[PDB]
């Protein structure tokens, strides 16, 4: 049920950095276990994966530095609303 | 670059009358302009910060305004003591400094003609072996003068130098020397000399002949 | 209080190089900006250089690009200036100014002279100008000195009115000119006696001459 | 003297959030009342470095040249030295201000996002998250004169996305490119050859240009509002911009033509200062795309009231429009026709507490047509809206093959007519606009009309676009003191 979401503009997409999302009443123990879970079930494929920060105030997720191969196994984490991939801003 | 461009080059005007300097920036510089006062053999003293407050201890007939632009130094009252030169100063990114290109603040009085008097070489340097004319004009104003010499109704090549006092302490009035430089032998194969001086009112050439 | 003592005024030679110094006192010298700004007689000013005592960081005018150098010794609380390849166009009265950064130029030097020539010191050779209505003037002629400057009194200080002593002029031999004059009356001429007396501190020559038509 | 672009502004605890490029915080023209977080996140990493961030903090809070001259500001470094930046480390940046808000007491927060990138699902959630906070975000429309709805935090429904205008509140040129337009820019500012503190020298003015330079001017605007009066909401400040702007004054040549409809015509000011009076907008729904089924809903923001429902088909083919419920408000819903190219719904949003607006609903008559009034105490009609199922065909009227939909909003303070105004032969559009003092709530084509494509409010004016009189209908409301 997870959606996958990336820059329309496709110079600005920045592939192998992943803003993973989690759901509404998801809390901060469940957002860490995702994260551990993610980096357990990527390690047991052989692929290295950072986890660069974890939301708590603003919505709940983590950032993963990861490939792009993970992304179907991430999608099937549980608790997980959508998965971005991360793109560039620029100053205007 | 940033250029400040002040205006007038000379301000004449008498004690007590009022004293506005203009300085106009050729880019924005909001209100980050300086004001200075230079007296002569002085350093320039901070006059006017960020164009519009007055520096610790300056009396407050000084006032300042303006943003952006244009910029104005005001004197309420000239004192005799306030007749200076006047530079707008500005912070630039390259350069990191610009100064304006001064204002000269001058006292006016009413129109004196000289008193022009002539001086032929001494005996005492004719044995030197070099002549000098001295042509004076005493107790004078305005300023703006000219000197034209005339050696047996010729004119005046280039050999001659001159040099102005300030304006007078008492009587705000200026004097002017001029030397004709010549040597022993273009002194004796000529007879008459004369200075002719421009001034208002009226030509006045004064001549000497040996 | 705040003081910037400067020193290393005089002579230098065409092609030689000025050394000045600026000394602070009073405050927290690697706090403040430093500038070096000269000024021609008669003409505006001309910033040279700026330096930060406390980075060292540096900027000069482009004009004085290769021939300017600043430095300083926080130690001394001590700015240094050295130009090189010096001209006549180089002769002018040199400051150093501190820089309240990003408000103004609170503090200035004295001013130091620095004149460029090749001459060397000379006593002046001092001429009468002898007079000839109502009021006359009369005066002395001092020709042919260097360096500047020369002073001149009228019978010993007691003679103050009317005395217009002018501004020197560098003539073509690199030697200096000055003429001083006194206006008096004419009825006076026979009876009073006027000397000027010229010093030329330079060379200690002290010369007195007598006004006579 | 006074720059250009401070022309429009009337001088008479809110903190001013800053998300750019380092800044330099020792200029003249900010120091003491710009503050440094220390919060940094910029991806592939001097005085070039501050450049943009200096100039933006002096546009908001500047001595000389700024909006909200002496405006508190803290500023965090999201964009590197060329002045480019990530997501994620927006993201990061944005959750720092929320924890900021809750260590520091209550009160104002703008958070200015004078950035732009692709359409972002986790950035603008995050814009929503901090607005239902309180927090005012005020984000720029961006540079490539394109739709903003595809550039984020721009698309964000929850923030002030401000175009930029030039001297001439032309839209600014830059080369190919330029402003961005749409239905997802609320106004637009000054936004070329603005004064600004330049970070070459700590007393240095230089003059930028962009969609940064426009949104700092309204967040400047936005933190003189929020000082005056700090209690008020998102809802009222976006009314009040909006309320406050220019008309008419941008030539809509520049944008494209499918462009021009959907552009608000708004040049932001700060008038003279001054009761309750009616504020009320336009916001235009997604295009329905093609299908006989497909749907263009367009809704209005939390703390606003929808007081009328329009739709409009460049081709002509439509079924209508209706206003249905959904939650505890009403909800604009177009319908397009059979081989139609679709639809937009257009939507009046108004600021009226607790008006607790109502449909009602009568079905088709085949009868001499069909009527519908509200007959509730203290209720004013607001909108007539009229949908039909066919392929060709205080009181709204419709055609007796269609449903007719009638707004009933409980506002005893209101006094609301009808004004029309017909035109037998149609040059492609008829107009009708409320008079001074009154609001338009509702703007309508009369039914048994030849072609027409639709009708839309443009301010305090009804637009009938068209191919008997084809007759424009606008409900004009006011408050009785
Ligand atoms: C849970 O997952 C979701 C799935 C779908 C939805 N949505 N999303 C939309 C939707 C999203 N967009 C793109 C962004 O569309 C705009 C951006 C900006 C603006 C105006 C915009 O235009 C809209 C926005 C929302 C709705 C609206 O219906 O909420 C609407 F009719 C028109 C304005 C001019 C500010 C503004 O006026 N702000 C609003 N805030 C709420 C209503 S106006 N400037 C900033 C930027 N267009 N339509 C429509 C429906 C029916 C819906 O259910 C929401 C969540």
């Amino acid at each position: 049920t997870a959606t996958f979401h990336r820059c329309a503009k496709d110079p600005w997409r920045l592939p192998g950095t992943y803003v993973v999302v989690l759901k509404e009443e998801t809390h901060l123990s469940q957002s860490e276990r995702t994260a551990r879970r993610l980096q357990a079930q990527a390690a047991r494929r052989g692929y290295l994966t950072k986890i660069l920060h974890v939301f708590h105030g603003l919505l709940p997720g983590f950032l993963v530095k990861m490939s792009g191969d993970l992304l179907e196994l991430a999608l099937k984490l549980p608790h997980v609303d959508y998965i971005e991939e991360d793109s560039s801003v620029f100053a205007q | 670059e940033i250029v400040l461009t002040q205006s007038p080059a000379t301000l004449s005007l008498s004690p007590g009358e009022r004293a506005t300097i203009t300085c106009r920036a050729s880019q924005y510089v909001g209100s980050y302009l300086n004001w200075y006062q230079q007296k002569p053999g002085q350093a320039p003293r901070l006059l006017i910060y960020d164009a519009s407050n007055r520096a610790t201890g300056i009396p407050a007939r000084f006032s300042g305004s303006g943003s952006g632009t244009d910029f104005t130094l005001t004197i309420s009252s000239l004192e005799p003591e306030d007749f200076a030169v006047y530079y707008c100063q500005v912070w630039d990114s390259s350069p990191p400094v610009v100064f304006g290109g001064g204002t000269k603040v001058e006292i006016k009085r009413t129109v004196a003609a000289p008193s022009v008097f002539i001086f032929p070489p001494s005996d005492e340097q004719l044995k030197s072996g070099t002549a000098s004319v001295v042509c004076l004009l005493n107790n004078f104003y305005p300023r703006e003068a000219k000197v034209q010499w005339k050696v047996d109704n010729a004119l005046q090549s280039g050999n001659s130098q001159e040099s102005v006092t300030e304006q007078d302490s008492k009587d705000s009035t200026y004097s002017l020397s001029s030397t004709l430089t010549l040597s022993k032998a273009d002194y004796e194969k000529h007879k008459v000399y004369a200075c002719e001086v421009t001034h208002q009112g009226l030509s006045s050439p004064v001549t000497k002949s040996f | 209080e705040v003081q910037l003592l400067e020193s290393g005024g005089g002579l230098v030679q065409p092609g030689g190089s000025l050394r000045l110094s600026c000394k602070a006192s009073g405050y927290t010298f690697s706090s403040y900006g430093m500038y070096w700004v000269r000024q021609a007689p008669g003409k505006g000013l001309e910033w040279i250089g700026w330096i930060d005592p406390g980075s060292g960081g540096t900027k000069y005018n482009e004009k004085f690009k290769g021939k300017a150098t600043i430095s300083r010794d926080n130690s001394k609380n001590t700015l240094y200036l050295q130009m090189n390849s010096l001209r006549a166009e180089d002769t002018a009265v040199y400051y150093c100014a501190r820089e309240r950064y990003g408000y103004y130029f609170d503090y200035w030097g004295q001013g130091t002279l620095v004149t460029v020539s090749s001459a060397s010191t000379k006593g002046p050779s001092v001429f009468p100008l002898a007079p000839s209505g109502g009021t006359a003037a009369l005066g002395c002629l001092v020709k042919d000195y260097f360096p500047e400057p020369v002073t001149v009194s009228w019978n010993s200080g007691a003679l103050t009115s009317g005395v217009h002593t002018f501004p020197a002029v560098l003539q073509s031999s690199g030697l200096y000119s000055l003429s001083s004059v006194v206006t008096v009356p004419s009825s006076s001429l026979g009876t009073q006696t006027y000397i000027c007396n010229v010093n030329h501190k330079p060379s200690n020559t002290k010369v007195d001459k007598k006004v006579e038509p």
